[PDB]
RNA sequence: UUAUUGGAGGUAGAGCACUGUUUGGACUCAGACAAACUCCGAAUGCCAAUUAAUU
RNA sequence: AUAUGUUAAGUGGAAAAGGAUGUGGCGUUGCCGUGACACUGCGCCGAAAAUGUACCGGGGCUAAACAUAUUACCGAAGCUGUGGAUUGUCCUUUG
RNA sequence: CUGGGGCGGUCGCCUCCUAAAAGGUAACGGAGGCGCUCAAAGGUUCCCUCAGAAAUUCAUAGAGUGUAA
RNA sequence: CUGGUGACUAUAGCAAGGAGGUCACACCUGUUCCCAUGCCGAACACAGAAGUUAAGCUCCUUAGCGACGAUGGUAGUCCAACUUACGUUCCGCUAGAGUAGAACGUUCCAGG
């Protein structure tokens, strides 16, 4: 889906999340863009779940750029282990969201088409999003 | 054409800025070659009018002084979450 | 070309850390030419130079005009030092080897009354 | 389920050892350090384990050795 | 003199810092007052504790 | 304890100038991530003066 | 109690994604009284558990609620008034 | 020692991070190394400047520094 | 304005154009001698008919690359108070733009 091909250290600690964000705030490469509202933990699982859902409504005749990657590692233990003993083992791999990046961004159609896959694609992210354009 | 423009003088408590961007004025800076640091108040309705009219990147007219210097826009602030203006710095040509 | 002056002035400063940056002073600082030679007796407390001698000040007879105007030059410096009453000097060879006519200005103010 | 870290060295308490503008005595230690982060400057000597010692006794300064770095140099008193 | 100090607040639930700049002002107990000679040294010190004491 | 002065240090922040991760163009341009990255960098805390005003 | 607004659920007096011609504000446009929207305040659905009401302490209240701003009072073994006891330090009076 | 004990792992030293810009600072927290080697890989005096890309040019240092950082 | 030698955070540079000659500085001329090349008078070092500004070098004009860099705003924060992320006071970055900016400078010797 969509992760590292290395990384220098494998356990990591977890990335704060009280804030806002630091850059990437505005939409550049296209047209139309998708604004996050609420802080969280995007998986790469609903990145390439939320793709999807955008691409297959647009019948692939305009281009799509996700502008948020998965760079760190999060850890999960065994079922039944008690507390201690280490730490755990890869499971996922993350990115940080917090209140005003925007998630993707979308060019090459109408308003309407573009709003209706963004709409589309922010029912499989766990955060609150809305609608930009192009800071004319 | 000419555009009033009330003066900030001294410091501003960031109470001062905190309950004037919930008002409708926004802070600014005029400067250059001749005239330099006249912080000053705008407003966020007439701006974006004659933003609207000008350009992003176009001549803004502004009364510094109650007098127009064909001041021109360099940068201007924005937060992308409330779609509200924070400041521009208003190089005098 | 490697601009011989320019690769003497690395040596140099290679030269002077350890000599009047914690040693004895005054500094009788050479200079190399193609022709002619100087020196000067020089205290880096102040920046301030204490005496004068070249291979041009009116030195010339037309000897061996190389190494024997060295001699002539250390004697001329030597019995200028003594004047102001400096018996005591740290000799910089300002990063030319200590050979020939830098050798012959040092060894030449040795024997005119100036120990180092 | 073991873990494979676990051991670490013991802390040497490095870093400078007497303030600015302060009066010290002939041999005092000024700064412990790996390599040389400051340099010694007049009337301070480096030891053979990187250290800056006073020499003599008087006020201790910290100045700029050109750009990016910084030296110790001490002062006679009076 | 000047400056009429008074602690209104006490100084239960407050920091060891608060406490010391306290006595240096003098004030011991709730209610107590002290008169001083304005200085650039005392206003600085009131300032620090200025929720707990009150100067007129 | 405060206020005046001087100093050591690299965290919050930010940044891509090194190390690594990373997106879209041309044949280097834009855009992002970092406890064990830093060209940068606080507020405070700390060390002093042999300084004052209180206590 | 005084002044100006909000809401109508008993919210107040538990809980999310998401859904909606609930109501107040400011703003901004498109056709001449109707449409679009932008950001907002207060709500409403989502909302199912075991002895007994049972998620205000009770009665009870839509004002005895919420926001904004003033003027009083109640309230502690705090502080102060009066009397007394012990230990100190000053000497205005070895007081 | 031990997120009860047992079985597993660990026990001394060095270097980073956690560590919150002085110093110190814990966990069966995250990564590595040591139990030497050199008679010149030691002292002193002179001289010299690298990797890599196209004997020459570019190069500020991207090399080397016995052995981890 | 020339030379030697020190101090300075590239406002001190890199790059591009123009000017300057043997009074100074170098190129040069060649290995008799001092010394030298782990091969090589290329360097180092020794002595010097004669010639040139070509290069080095010093000076003049450039804001292209660097280095420097305000005010305003923002982020962040010590303190306080509400209570769960604000709301009041203080300090106050980074980045980016307006700008300095093609160095100042001591002591000696000389044509002066």
């Amino acid at each position: 889906m969509l992760l590292p091909k290395r990384v220098k250290y494998r356990r990591q600690h977890r990335p704060k999340t009280t804030g806002r964000s630091k850059g990437g705030n505005y939409v550049t490469f296209g047209e139309f863009g998708l604004q996050a509202t609420t802080t969280s933990w995007i998986t790469s699982r609903q990145i390439e779940s939320a793709r999807i859902a955008m691409t297959r409504y647009m019948k692939r005749g305009g281009k799509v750029w996700i502008k948020i990657f998965p760079h760190t590692p999060y850890t999960k233990k065994p079922l039944e282990v008690r507390m201690g003993a280490g730490k755990g083992a890869v499971e996922g791999w993350i990115a940080v969201v917090k209140p005003g990046r925007i998630l993707f961004e979308v060019a090459g159609v109408s308003e309407e088409v573009a709003r209706e896959a963004l709409r589309l694609a922010s029912h499989k992210l766990p955060v609150k999003t809305k609608f930009v354009k192009r800071e004319e | 054409a000419s555009l009033k423009s009330i003066i900030r003088q001294g410091k501003q408590t960031r109470s001062d800025l905190k309950q004037l961007r919930k008002s409708g004025k926004v802070p600014a800076v005029v400067y250059g070659y001749g005239t330099k640091n006249v912080s000053v108040k705008v407003d966020e309705v007439e701006f974006i009018k004659v933003i609207r009219e000008v350009g992003r990147n176009g001549v803004i007219e502004l009364g510094v002084g109650s007098k127009t210097i064909k001041v021109m826009v360099a940068d201007y602030q924005f937060d992308p979450l409330k779609n509200q203006i924070t400041h521009i710095d208003f190089l005098a040509i | 070309k490697i601009d011989k002056n320019k690769v003497r002035l690395k040596r140099h400063a290679r030269v002077r850390t350890n000599l009047s940056g914690t040693a004895e002073k005054p500094r009788l600082n050479v200079y190399r030419s193609n022709k002619h030679i100087y020196a000067q007796i020089i205290d880096d407390n102040k920046g301030v130079t204490l005496a004068q001698a070249s291979s041009k000040d009116s030195d010339i007879a037309t000897t061996a005009t190389k190494v024997e105007l060295a001699t002539k030059v250390g004697e001329a410096i030597a019995k200028k030092a003594a004047d102001k009453g400096i018996k005591e000097i740290v000799f910089d060879r300002g990063g030319y080897l200590y050979h020939g006519r830098v050798k012959a200005l040092a060894e030449a103010a040795r024997e005119s009354g100036l120990e180092f | 389920s073991s873990t494979k870290n676990g051991r670490d060295s013991e802390s040497k308490r490095l870093g400078a050892k007497r303030a600015d503008g302060q009066f010290v005595t002939g041999g005092s230690i000024l700064y412990r350090q790996r390599g040389t982060k400051i340099y010694p400057g007049e009337n301070v000597g480096r030891g053979g384990d990187d250290t800056l010692f006073a020499k003599i006794d008087g006020v201790v300064k910290f100045e700029r050795k050109g750009r990016d770095k910084k030296q110790v140099s001490v002062y006679a008193v009076a | 003199a000047k400056l009429q100090i008074t602690l209104t607040r006490s100084v239960i639930g407050r920091p060891e810092t608060q406490r010391k700049t306290v006595e240096a002002l003098g004030l011991k107990k709730t209610n107590s007052s002290v008169v001083v000679e304005d200085n650039p040294a005392i206003r600085g010190q009131i300032n620090k504790v200025k929720h707990l004491v009150t100067v007129e």
